[PDB]
């Protein structure tokens, strides 16, 4: 039902690095906000990188 | 004008902007610059607001000649033209919804052509109260009641959540119209003379069968076979059968000997007719029948009594001549719920206790 | 998520399938269902104004189908009570509205229609005359006088098993209408002369017929009589209200009640002396 | 309704493997109990995961 | 109401072969135990596989 961290950035138009994704996580740069499941972030498919400011 | 009016500039002021990256800014009046506002929408916007001052009114827009438009146009009498059309499908008896007009008539002309959404709880008791201090109790409590239901079938059809006329009361009005007494028809009988003689027949023949005058002017020489009289209401629609053995030894009249009566002095198809052999109004027989009253010499206290009395006095005296059993059927009733007010005095004649 | 009325209205059928009901009520549902996804746009049910919902209701009222409006009205709004239940909604929009009361127009029918009808049956096969008597004679329903066995009749009686409520009667063979001219015991044995088969009423091939041509033939004898009437024309179920009528002023009230398979009780009365 | 060890680990929110899904188990981290039956617990319509630490 | 060897198995959470079953009711895995008539077993309607073992 979600999508991991690497096949929500695949989809994306310009996939940045593993960090960088990871930092707008901390960062609350996305809503719908991801779950952390164990060691990896399970996104939503209909979430986008909100850029504010 | 280079940009007009854009989607953006839509929902904030007019010294506001938006760049790219969703951020606003402080235009000047001074050299046309501008700074950096807030990243937030009622915030930028805000600020913008106590920049110089609010909105106004309404909403601008004053191009050079027009454009089509799409806004909010709610009204109450647009509303009622519409209430009065679902009112003719609701399968009415003609009369009843003649009624209903005369009372939305009276709201039309006594509230705004307004937004329902609009119309407040206040004014529409000031307008209900200002018929009530003039001694029209009655019509309060019809012209709440119909305008009550007006806007039930509005929010039935996506218009309004609520209805603000169920939140006020309702005008209790108590009866005025006093009763008539045997005495008091004998009074009218004699001052009758004067007038036709379908007057001295139609008041026998409404206080031995106990009909409604309405039901009394409609009846044939057809509608009686074998000595029964069929005969059709048209408010309740209840048919009965009442007897030609039928007479009243309070007052001295025979059904039989009224009914023979009518044959050879009026003449007609119909059992009351009029002096020229034709069927005669229901709002003319009564009328005829206030004369006599005035002209009797009478004295009541309120409304005096009327034609349709003769309905409640054949009763009054039915229930003591025979049973009550037998001035229930007659009558057309059915419920047992007034067949105790029926047979109330109204404060005429005190109601006299014998021995049983 | 997972909202949208449609998708609502699928698992909706499925309930109604668990609810142990005939099989022709379920179908009656299903009709005024899919009447409703022609009629409502597919958007979450939280979206679905009580104006959209008058919109659709009011145009079937026009139409001059008013009874129509009240059954999908009826049933639109128990889809949303037990949407409710689910926790999809928080309220019901069809509460809000009001059924159309509609009036019943389909004419009775009187003896000297009946015996017109009788005459004019003649093009008709040889079981239609019979089964007009016997719906008459015996009162029942069309339903269960086509699941009439010959084994049914028990020492002078009649065993029938309505299936609509369910009331179980005998009905012996002793009855006679006293207005048409027909027997009971002499209609039988003319259906055991005639006919011939497994069935009280069977087809020229000595078959059991279904109920739906049985009153479909009465409709062509029914426009080549030549009778007008007031409204809608008469039906083969009217055959049942007139026997009832027959019986009620033949023997007593009482009795045409307990023919018809009622069991409670819910026009020119009399006003007696006392 | 109870369903079994590969039934339960498909209808969660990231299925994991079934060595996993047994460690849990033994682990004690999810309510209520599964109960081995003869030689393959049957998870309960119901049960969870609740996950532990320190 | 008792039901079979095999309506029983035929009625839990997973059908298991005939001799398994037969093999509970020797090691009494199953509460309560069946009765014996004629040649097969009839077990309880709320019967139901346990483990008499406390590790």
């Amino acid at each position: 039902m979600y999508l991991t961290l690497q096949e929500w950035n695949a989809r994306q138009r310009r996939p940045r690095s593993l960090e960088t994704v990871r930092r707008w996580v901390r960062e609350s740069r996305i809503f719908p906000p991801p779950v952390k499941d164990g060691r990896e972030y399970l996104f939503h498919e209909s979430a986008v990188k909100v850029d504010l400011n | 004008m280079g940009r007009r009016r854009s989607h953006e500039r839509r929902d904030l002021p007019p010294n506001l902007y938006i760049r790219n990256n969703g951020y606003y800014c402080y235009r000047d009046p001074r050299t046309g610059k501008e700074f950096g506002l807030g990243r937030d929408r009622r915030i930028a916007i805000t600020e913008a607001i106590q920049a110089n001052i609010e909105l106004f009114s309404g909403h601008k827009h004053k191009p050079l000649t027009a454009r089509i438009n799409s806004d909010n146009s709610v009204t109450l009498h647009s509303w009622l033209d519409r209430y009065e059309k679902i009112l003719a499908s609701r399968g009415i008896k003609q009369k009843t919804l003649i009624n209903y007009m005369s009372k939305i008539k009276a709201i039309r002309r006594g509230l705004p052509d307004a937004p329902l959404e609009d119309i407040t709880t206040k004014e529409i008791a000031a307008m209900l109260n200002g018929y009530i201090d003039e001694g029209k109790a009655a019509s309060a409590k019809l012209i709440r009641s119909t305008l009550s239901d007006a806007f039930r079938e509005a929010i039935a059809e996506g218009h309004i959540t609520t209805n603000h006329v169920a939140a006020t009361r309702a005008a209790k009005s108590e009866v005025r119209r006093s009763r008539l007494t045997a005495d008091e028809y004998l009074k009218i009988y004699q001052a009758a003379e004067s007038s036709p003689c379908w007057l001295r027949l139609a008041m026998e023949l409404a206080v031995v069968t106990g009909q409604r005058v309405g039901d009394l002017c409609e009846m044939k020489w057809s509608d009686i076979v074998d000595g029964y009289l069929y005969v059709e209401q048209s408010k309740t629609g209840v048919k009965i059968a009442i007897p030609t053995a039928l007479h009243i030894d309070a007052l001295g009249i025979s059904m039989k000997e009224t009914l023979d009566k009518c044959k050879e002095i009026l003449g007609g198809e119909t059992i009351i007719a009029s002096t020229r052999r034709e069927p005669l109004s229901s709002g003319t027989v009564s009328r005829y029948f206030m004369r006599a009253r005035k002209a009797s010499g009478l004295s009541f206290e309120g409304d005096p009594p009327t034609f349709h009395e003769l309905r409640s006095l054949s009763a009054r005296l039915y229930e003591k001549q025979i049973s009550d059993k037998f001035a229930q059927h007659l009558l057309g009733h059915k419920s047992d719920t007034m067949a105790s007010q029926y047979r109330d005095d109204r404060g005429r004649e005190w109601d006299k206790i014998e021995i049983k």
